[PDB]
């Protein structure tokens, strides 16, 4: 969220964080920017892609 | 490239003055020409001068300390609240240093490193109040904690000091470990450490739609660490022992300056800890427990410094009442109570160091003090009544407006417990007045007069305490400005 | 799973340090090395979290924690040395 | 001249340090064809992996 | 290094010379600045003298106090002069020369 | 100042040499660098 | 499998630390904890910190403890069926790839430099406190 | 990257085996305080060297600012070391 | 991938033989200084003497006291031998003649050098002898004290190079060797390595029966042999490091004539031989330091001076922008 | 008492180990000289007619 990367290029989840911060800078309520906030948080640790892939694996395995 | 340093400008001076004092006191305390002079009063006076000079440097540049704020943004952000907290912390440190001068001569404790370590702890506290991050806060906490561990066991051949120093060390390291675990486990779940970027991704969403276990648990761990630092029940495992064993000038400084900085840290954390379901109730419960335990534990205490330690714990509970409200008036009551408690603690420890000349240990030693030294007797009685919250004195205004803030949030259970604990504490406060105005024991103990430093500080504090409810407007206005500056 | 095997390991190390510091009033040595174990656990937390989400605010603080831990150990051993010269209690 | 007698063990250790150095070369070139490369950063290892893949597909 | 000097609270007075140089603010020391830079040094020297008579360090303590006071007084004079230059102080003496 | 300096140097040649070397190493980027950067 | 065995060995050593009777064996298992967690850091990607752990914890802190002790006595479920070559490598970041030291010293000494000086002050405080407590010069 | 440590680990294993068999073959046929102070001094200067390593490598990237920020750290710890010097912690 | 142990053995066995022959080399070149000949009856010119010593130590069944601890008293020589041997995995010989091409080679060497202190601490305590324990503790303190000087000199070298890779440092000396500009740093590094390995005027471990008797006073044939092998391997390693940093590792002297097209693997060897000759010369040239003045010397002559050299080199490079 | 010209020479000599390289070079002069030891089994030391040995 700070910008500095491990390999010295750029933060992996820095573009999403900066987009969320910029949009929330000029938004009165915080419930209009929860669309981007969830996106940034998911980009941090993949809270939905992993669920999707795990559900794919489970529904494939349940074919027995 | 040099004008950017006007923001951190006073801290540079205090660091450089500490280095100069260390160099002077190590060069001239070993020379055979001056046959190893004590060199403790000299370093103490020079350190008091340095603290006053950096206080002037900080106060005069009020419109300063804000330029190049973008450059310093990642490191520390000092708004109006930070300025007013630092200008008071420096005053308290200067008062303590001026207090602990006769202790360097009559006790014959000539170790100049004491003042140098006090100065370094003061710089750590200054770095702590403006620490607008999860890293600078921990670094400054450790910086003050190391100096405190070292100076708690400063007297080596004694037995209570070293044991208390070891226990303080263990408790502080354990607290720091918990706090650092909390900081790490909220960094890994949010990706951010700076307070601007931490009060933006969780302020609008705390448990409303869903919750994350990591961030809540880390917030709880941070709160546990902070409560350990301020010695709030039940996180007070060894604090009275630390107050007993530590040298009296140390515990005079150990119960005033650190609490101000830690409470500034808690206030700065509260601007992002917007959960309301993880921070307010824990501090509410801890405040109730601290008041109850302090009131029922200082009743049985027969020593003097143990009673002061438990009274400080009870006052910390009353202080936490005002933070539990979580409103502007709550924070205002918080700051007013902190200021009043700091002044009153300076008063009480000025008394204790005054009576330290003849090694006062128990509450009964100061018996029949109304005849030998009537003026000191009435001063100490006024201090005890100010602790009791007796109306016509300072120390009642703080508890008054604290209770008013508590009723502002509708926490009626807090008010009743506060009343009961106030009555109980008033009883054992006036118990001291009984021991030294009414009861006349067969054996009398005579106390030698004090020095001009303690006497002048005592007179100023005693006139402040009694005559405060006639002109309290400046404190109320400055505390409201400080509380209102916390958020905007 | 790879992040779980790191975080659980660090958390169990932290809990083990808590146990070591909270199972004996005597034996100051292990009660003080439990602090170092706790610092190791939190340092590993910082490093793993920094690598996992590609940010270099955990590595800087991880490196700075080294000095705090070393200074705490040094002061602890100083106090432990001076406590025998008065008491001599293990 | 006789001082070369003491220099004989030094010559032994020098030459056998030399063979210690050259052993990790004459056999690394043996089973990789090309010798070791000083460096091998992320770009280099990616290039080696891609070369392995393209030779495997070729 | 990328530096950006800018105050959140803008200067209330004229804002001439937004980023002055070190020798420039050193050369802008008015009579008041010299006076307040000298009084602090004098107080520090005399405090170092009076404090260091019991241990027996009659002069070196005075020298150390002089160093401390000199640094503090120069710091105060620089702070006042610079703050006057960036604008957020009552100047009435710099706009006259500018 | 020329009488105590030689006494100090005579007693501690190593400390004096280290001080001179460090002084040169700190003097080069404090004086030579600002004037060399302006050509 | 390399991670699990290393973590288990580290856990066993740590458990023996807080249970060993004589302090020397506890200190040696304490050393072993860092010895087997440095490898865990190393296989995670960070090589600088792996060596710093050896140099500091079992190079300076552990030898300090030894000197004192000698006297005074939602995971992704394993799916390799179609998740083994989907790794989209980007060659833009491979050219001029900084090691651990370069990308850390880029910003340790320049941007977050006050925390560096606060650490320096902490070290000075420790150095001062280590001599005002333990000294019997004669 | 980290693939250069596998030869080191295997070398360590082989060295352990050789050392073990070397001593397995023949079977077929009062308190001081200066030490603690010097150990702490070593710990402090070891931390100094640990901090020096990133500075020296990344020294061309940061010029005239990183150098002086490191010299300030060196000055602080040199003041500390000078204090150690006069307090009789270096000579015996 | 099965050929890695082949490389490891090709590193280990010649190095053990090198230690064995270095013992003979010193016992002969020190004897030649004192109007002697050394062992010249066993082999051709004693060339079979190290084999005789090794076989005699293989025989002569160990006494194995193991009074305090069976394990630690037996494990300490193993640990010190492993630490002595393991640092050779990163030393580069000519170009690709290096086992592991680490990017943190200097830090790895520093860690290995500082990690060998335990081998003379647990070994010292394991023997139930006050004269062994106290002497081993003091020797450990000396090595720990000179470790920081070693590290500071390494930082001085690293400033000019710009990378921690060992093979890159030698390639950085194409223009000139580092012994030319910063020669006093080379002298300090050599003296510190003398103190680090307990050799020449700092070797209090072989101070007979004075306050220091040695950590290996009561050891059987093979444990004493392992300690001896390990610390002579350390001697060879430090000579190699000293000639790799401040001298060209494999680069020719001045490559002006035409006969300097010979393989670079022997330039390293002859330079290491030169530094070993200096080691033995200094041993049989000067008397010993007492331990009290050794500590003061190592803390007040080599730490401030190495710090000043670090500061001066860094300032000079930054001032003129002569940075890598 | 010093004159700023002798302290320089003395400090330099104590800093460059001149008195140590003096002995270092001295010890090397016998390295290349002929040796003195005798091969005892073949050539033995000179005795005297008055030597007292086995009766
Ligand atoms: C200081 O006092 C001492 C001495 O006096 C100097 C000794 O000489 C010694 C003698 C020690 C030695 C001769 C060590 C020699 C040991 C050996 C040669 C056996 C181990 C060597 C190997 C296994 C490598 C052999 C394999 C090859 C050469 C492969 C060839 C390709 C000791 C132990 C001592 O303590
Ligand atoms: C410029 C370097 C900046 C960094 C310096 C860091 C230094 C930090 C620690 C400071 C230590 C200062 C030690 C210097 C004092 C050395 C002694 C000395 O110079 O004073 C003399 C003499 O000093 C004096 O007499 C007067 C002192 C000067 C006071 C004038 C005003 C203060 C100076 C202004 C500020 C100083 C600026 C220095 C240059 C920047 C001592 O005389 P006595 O010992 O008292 O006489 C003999 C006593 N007896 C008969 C018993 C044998
Ligand atoms: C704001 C004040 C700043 C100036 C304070 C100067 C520092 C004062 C240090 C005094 C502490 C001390 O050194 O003790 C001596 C006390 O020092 C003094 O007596 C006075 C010191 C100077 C204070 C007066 C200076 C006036 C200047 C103030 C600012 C104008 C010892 O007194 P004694 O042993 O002589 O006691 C016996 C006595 O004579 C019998 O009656
Ligand atoms: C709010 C309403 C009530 C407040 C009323 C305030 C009234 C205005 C203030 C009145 C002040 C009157 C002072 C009269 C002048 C006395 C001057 C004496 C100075 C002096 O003698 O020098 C030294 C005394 O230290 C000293 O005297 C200076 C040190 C004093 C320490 C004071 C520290 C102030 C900073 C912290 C204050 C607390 C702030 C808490 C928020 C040496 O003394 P000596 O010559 O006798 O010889 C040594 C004996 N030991």
């Amino acid at each position: 969220a700070s910008g500095w990367g491990i390999t010295g290029n750029k933060g992996r989840c820095y573009d999403f964080w900066m987009d969320f911060s910029e949009c929330m800078s000029h938004c009165r309520e915080p419930k209009d920017c929860t669309l981007l906030r969830e996106d940034y948080l998911e980009c941090l640790h993949h809270s939905k892609e992993f669920q999707r892939r795990n559900r794919i694996y489970k529904e494939e395995q349940r074919k027995l | 490239m040099f004008n950017l340093f006007l923001a951190v400008f006073p801290e540079i001076f205090i660091i450089n003055a500490t280095f100069i004092l260390l160099i002077h006191g190590v060069v001239f305390s070993t020379s055979k020409k001056y046959d190893y002079p004590p060199l403790a009063s000299n370093v103490g006076w020079l350190g008091l001068l340095s603290v006053l000079i950096t206080l002037l440097l900080l106060a005069a540049g009020a419109p300063l300390l804000t330029i190049a704020h973008l450059f310093w943004n990642n490191l520390f952000r000092r708004d109006n609240f930070t300025y007013f907290c630092q200008i008071f912390l420096l005053l308290s440190t200067a008062g303590t240093i001026s207090m602990c001068f006769d202790f360097f001569d009559q006790e014959r404790f000539d170790a100049f490193e004491f003042i140098v370590l006090i100065l370094l702890s003061t710089c750590g506290m200054l770095f702590m109040i403006s620490a607008y991050d999860l890293i600078a806060m921990y670094l400054a906490i450790e910086l003050q904690s190391l100096c405190f561990y070292v100076i708690a066991a400063s007297k080596r051949k004694s037995e209570f000091s070293t044991e208390a120093g070891l226990k303080y060390l263990i408790l502080g390291a354990f607290s720091s470990g918990i706090l650092l675990f909390g900081c790490s486990m909220i960094y890994g779940s949010t990706g951010a450490t700076h307070f601007d970027q931490l009060a933006k991704i969780l302020t609008g969403y705390e448990i409303t739609g869903a919750r994350s276990s990591g961030i809540f648990m880390g917030i709880l761990f941070i709160a546990v660490g902070f409560l350990f630092k301020i010695t709030a029940v039940p996180f007070h495992m060894w604090a009275p022992d630390i107050y007993e064993g530590s040298p009296t000038p140390v515990t005079a400084f150990l119960s005033i300056a650190p609490k101000i900085s830690i409470f500034a840290n808690i206030l700065r954390v509260f601007i992002y800890g917007s959960y309301g379901a993880t921070l307010q109730q824990i501090f509410f419960f801890c405040s109730i427990a601290s008041m109850i335990l302090g009131a029922l534990a200082a009743m049985a205490q027969t020593k003097v410094k143990r009673l002061l330690a438990y009274s400080s714990i009870g006052h910390v509970g009353y202080i936490c009442i005002g933070f539990s409200c979580g409103t502007i008036e709550g924070i205002q009551s918080l700051l007013i109570g902190i200021f009043i408690y700091a002044l009153m603690t300076m008063d009480a420890f000025a008394i204790v160091l005054a009576l330290r000349q003849t090694r006062v240990k128990y509450i009964a030693d100061l018996g029949a003090l109304a005849k030998t030294n009537p003026i000191l007797a009435i001063t100490f009685s006024i201090t005890m009544f100010s602790y009791a919250g007796i109306p016509p004195l300072a120390g009642f205004c703080s508890k008054f407006y604290l209770f008013f803030a508590a009723l502002g949030c509708g926490a009626y259970f807090l008010a009743l417990v506060g009343v009961v604990t106030s009555v109980i504490g008033c009883f054992y406060y006036i118990r001291l007045v009984k021991r030294m105005f009414f009861d006349t024991p067969r054996t009398w103990i005579l106390y030698e007069p004090m020095d001009r430093n303690k006497s002048l500080l005592l007179a100023m504090t005693s006139f402040f305490i009694t005559l405060f409810l006639l002109y309290p407007s400046p404190l109320f206005s400055v505390t409201h400005q400080m509380a209102l500056s916390l958020y905007l | 799973m790879d992040l779980i095997k790191y975080f659980t390991f660090s958390m169990i190390i932290f809990i083990l340090g808590i146990w070591g510091i909270l199972l004996n009033r005597r034996n100051i040595l292990i009660m003080l090395m439990s602090i170092e174990l706790m610092l190791l656990a939190v340092n590993l937390n910082f490093l793993v979290f920094s690598v996992s989400l590609d940010d270099m605010m955990g590595q800087v603080f991880a490196l700075l924690v080294l000095t705090v831990a070393a200074a705490e150990s040094a002061i602890g051993l100083a106090i432990f040395v001076i406590t025998f010269r008065v008491r001599g209690t293990i | 001249l006789v001082w070369l007698e003491a220099m004989l063990p030094l010559g032994i250790i020098g030459g056998m340090l030399c063979i210690m150095g050259n052993s990790q070369y004459y056999i690394h070139k043996a089973y990789h064809g090309r010798p070791k490369h000083i460096g091998h950063d992320e770009w280099d290892v990616a290039m080696e992996r891609r070369d392995k893949k393209v030779v495997e597909k070729a | 290094m990328n530096t950006d000097i800018t105050a959140l609270e803008k200067a209330q007075y004229p804002v001439v010379d937004r980023n002055p140089a070190f020798t420039k603010v050193v050369g802008n020391f008015s009579t008041l600045d010299y006076l307040r830079f000298s009084t602090i040094t004098g107080i520090s020297v005399t405090v170092g003298y009076l404090s260091g008579i019991k241990p027996g360090i009659k002069g070196p303590s005075m020298v150390t106090g002089g160093l401390i006071g000199l640094m503090g007084g120069f710091m105060y004079a620089y702070q006042n002069s610079a703050g006057r230059l960036m604008g957020f102080f009552p100047n009435d003496g710099e706009v006259a020369s500018y | 100042v020329m009488e105590k300096l030689r006494m100090f140097v005579a007693q501690e040649p190593v400390v004096a040499a280290s001080c001179l070397i460090g002084g040169v190493g700190l003097f080069l980027p404090a004086v030579v660098r600002p004037i060399l950067d302006s050509l | 499998m390399i991670l699990s065995v290393l973590s288990s060995l580290a856990l066993v050593s740590g458990l023996m630390v807080v249970r060993a009777k004589n302090p020397v064996h506890s200190v040696l298992f304490f050393i072993l904890v860092f010895c087997d967690t440095s490898g865990l850091l190393l296989l995670l990607g960070l090589d600088f910190f792996a060596m710093i752990f050896l140099v500091v914890y079992i190079g300076a802190i552990a030898v300090l403890f030894l000197f004192v002790v000698m006297m005074f006595h939602i995971p992704l479920l394993p799916t390799q069926r179609n998740t083994t070559s989907l790794r989209y490598t980007v060659y833009a970041g491979k050219v001029r790839s900084w090691t651990n030291l370069e990308t850390l010293g880029n910003l340790l000494y320049t941007y977050y430099f006050v925390w560096f000086l606060v650490s320096s002050l902490i070290l000075l405080v420790a150095m001062i406190g280590a001599i005002v407590l333990t000294m019997h010069r004669t | 990257m980290m693939l250069e440590f596998a030869p080191i680990f295997i070398y360590l294993v082989i060295s352990l085996l050789v050392s073990l068999i070397l001593l397995g073959v023949p079977f077929l046929f009062r308190f001081d305080i200066r030490f603690y102070l010097v150990s702490i001094l070593f710990l402090i200067f070891d931390l100094e060297v640990t901090f020096f390593f990133p500075w020296a490598v990344s020294l061309n990237k940061i010029d005239l600012f990183g150098f002086w920020s490191m010299m300030a750290f060196l000055f602080i710890l040199t003041i500390g070391f000078l204090y150690e010097w006069k307090r009789g912690a270096l000579d015996w | 991938y099965i050929a890695v142990p082949a490389e490891i053995l090709g590193i280990i066995l010649p190095l053990l033989l090198g230690v064995a022959f270095l013992v003979l080399a010193e016992r002969k070149v020190m004897a030649f200084v004192q109007r002697r000949k050394g062992p010249d009856v066993v082999g051709s010119f004693g060339l079979l003497q190290p084999l005789a010593d090794g076989l005699k130590l293989i025989l002569k069944e160990p006494i194995s006291p193991s009074s305090a601890n069976f394990f630690l008293f037996r494990m300490a020589p193993v640990a010190t031998f492993m630490l002595s041997l393991v640092a050779w995995a990163v030393v580069p010989f000519d170009y690709g003649m290096v086992l592991s091409d680490l990017n943190i080679g200097l830090l790895y060497l520093f860690a290995i050098s500082s990690l060998g202190v335990y081998g003379i601490i647990i070994a010292g305590r394991s023997s139930n002898s006050k004269y062994a324990f106290l002497g081993a503790l003091r020797s450990a303190a000396q090595m720990v004290s000179y470790e920081v000087s070693i590290g500071l000199i390494l930082i001085t070298v690293l400033i000019c190079v710009g990378s921690c890779n060992l093979s890159e440092i030698v390639m950085a000396q194409k223009q000139i060797w580092f012994g030319i500009p910063l020669f006093p740093v080379l002298v300090m590094f050599f003296i510190s390595c003398l103190a680090e390995t307990n050799r020449a005027p700092f070797d209090l471990p072989e101070a007979e029966a004075e306050l220091v008797a040695g950590y290996n006073v009561e050891y059987s044939s093979m444990g004493f042999a392992l300690f001896f092998l390990g610390e002579y391997a350390n001697m060879i390693l430090m000579s190699g490091l000293c000639t790799l940093f401040f001298l060209g590792g494999w680069l020719p002297i001045l490559d002006l004539p035409i006969f300097k097209k010979i393989p670079g693997s022997i330039w390293f060897s002859i330079k290491v031989l030169f530094f070993l000759f200096l080691y033995i010369w200094v041993r049989a040239a000067f008397p010993r330091y007492r331990y009290d003045q050794l500590m003061g010397l190592g803390w007040k002559v080599f730490l401030p001076l190495s710090l000043a050299w670090v500061v001066s080199v860094s300032g000079l490079l930054v001032t003129f922008q002569w940075l890598p | 008492s010093k004159d700023w010209n002798t302290v320089f020479e003395r400090s330099i000599n104590t800093l460059f180990l001149t008195e140590m390289v003096r002995g270092l070079s001295l010890t090397l002069k016998y390295f290349f000289d002929p040796k003195v030891t005798i091969n005892y089994p073949f050539e033995k030391g000179p005795l005297s007619p008055r030597f007292r040995g086995e009766h």
